[PDB]
Parts: structure tokens; sequence; C-alpha cells
């Protein structure tokens, strides 16, 4: 019944600056936490991004932390990804996902079906 | 070793009664769901309801756990439990416990695919 859309990936440049937005809609509640998960060809899925609903509490993966940036619309059940200057390495599928906790992947109960990010180099 | 949600359905459901009707219940069910072989696990309760409406939790309305982890959610509607609370005089392996039966709003933590509970969290 949630609806969870998730959109604004394609093929992209390498150094190029990308925004993904995620939402949830059908949910009468607010997710505490919301974030990014994504998963490369062949690798598992990995945890890049979390932040709860006051806007803090935010977590960032080593690989990506400086890189990209995770905002929320305060009451809402909405997340974003600013990604800064895109490397051959962000090329994956990115999920958004919510009602869980940091980035613990197994407590997520509700996810987007994901966005291709292609980054060409 | 057992699945988490597996462990949750042994320690906290008992979907074949409404109510705990007997101030036995807790002594009987702390013993036969295996809560009693290690230790006198000092509380439990038990969800009087179906598996299904239990799971249901799992799409509600998500709160705090007790620990500050987020992915706790509180039931819509008031659900029939009990809750076991070991006695004074309690020592295992004769492990005793006062029976109290409610009709009280859960809160359970909930992970995996399908997203179930895992840990039975409060009760409000």
């Amino acid at each position: 019944q949630v609806q969870m859309v998730e959109s604004g990936g394609g093929l992209v440049q390498a150094g190029g600056s990308l925004r993904l937005s995620c939402a949830a809609s059908g949910y009468a509640y607010t997710y505490i936490y919301m974030g990014w998960f994504r998963q490369a060809p062949g690798k598992e899925r990995e945890g890049v991004a979390a932040m709860d609903s006051g806007g803090g509490g935010t977590l960032y993966a080593d690989s990506v932390k400086g890189r990209m940036t995770i905002s929320r619309d305060k009451g809402k059940n909405t997340v974003y990804l600013q990604m800064d200057s895109l490397k051959p390495e962000d090329t994956a599928t990115y999920y958004c996902a919510a009602g869980g906790y940091e980035l613990r992947d197994r407590t997520y109960g509700q996810w987007g079906q994901g966005t291709q990010v292609t980054v060409s180099s | 070793k057992e699945t988490a949600a597996a462990k949750f359905e042994r320690q906290h459901m008992d979907s074949s009664t409404s109510a705990a009707s007997s101030s036995n219940y807790c002594n009987q069910m702390m013993k036969s769901r295996n809560l009693t072989k290690d230790r006198c696990k000092p509380v439990n309760t038990f969800v009087h309801e179906s598996l299904a409406d239990v799971q249901a939790v799992c799409s509600q309305k998500n709160v705090a756990c007790k620990n500050g982890q987020t992915n706790c959610y509180q039931s819509y509607s008031t659900m029939s439990i009990t809750d076991c609370r070991e006695t004074g005089s309690s020592k295992y392996p004769n492990c005793a416990y006062k029976t109290t039966q409610a009709n009280k709003h859960i809160i359970v933590a909930c992970e995996g695919n399908p997203y179930v509970p895992v840990h039975f969290d409060a009760s409000v």
C-alpha cells in the first residue's frame, strides 16, 4: 500500500553532479529513518547514507563521506542524495529505504525499486 | 540456529488462546516455550492474536525502541497480551511467574524480507 518512489538516475558522466529524490506516500505516520543503499553489478548491496526525521543522526559509508550529501524535508517522508562529482565507482542501482535504523539494511521495511546510475569515464 | 523470526514466534506468540485463563499460564508457558532452560527469564510477554495480525504491526506506526533503535512499530489497535513476571521467591530450576492478562497496544522491532517481528519491545 505504501508508494515508494525514487528517481533521478540514468546515464551520466564522470565529474558531474547528480541528485536522487525519494518520497513515500500512502503512509499515515513518519518514518524515523530514511536512507540510500546501492548495489553495483555482482556486488553486495551497501549502505550509502541515512538521516533521521529531525534532520540529524546522519551517517555515511566511508567511501562516499564528503562526496555525497543526504537531506530530508522536515515533517516529511522524503529523502534526497546530492552527489557532488560522480566517480566511476558510483555506478550502481540506488535504492531508497524507509523505516529502519542507521545503515542496517535488514531493519528497513519499505524499499523503492531502485534507480540505475551509470557513470561513463 | 533458529531464525530471528522463528525465535519471536516461540518466545512471544500464543495464537491458540484468546487470553491466559489461569494464574499458572506463565509458569506453564515460560517452561514449555523453553524460556527457563538456561536461567529463569525474568520478564516475557505472549501475544494472543493471529500471526498475521501481529506481523501486520510491522506496517503500522514507526516508533523508537526502548534501546533507542528506530525500527519499532506500534500496533494501531490494542491486542490481548499476557505479561509474565518472575516472582520474588522464584529460584531456578523451578521458575515461578505472576501472570497478568491485559489488552494493550504492542511495540515490536521488525526486520527482514518479509519484514516481520523479531523482538517484543513494550506495551502501552
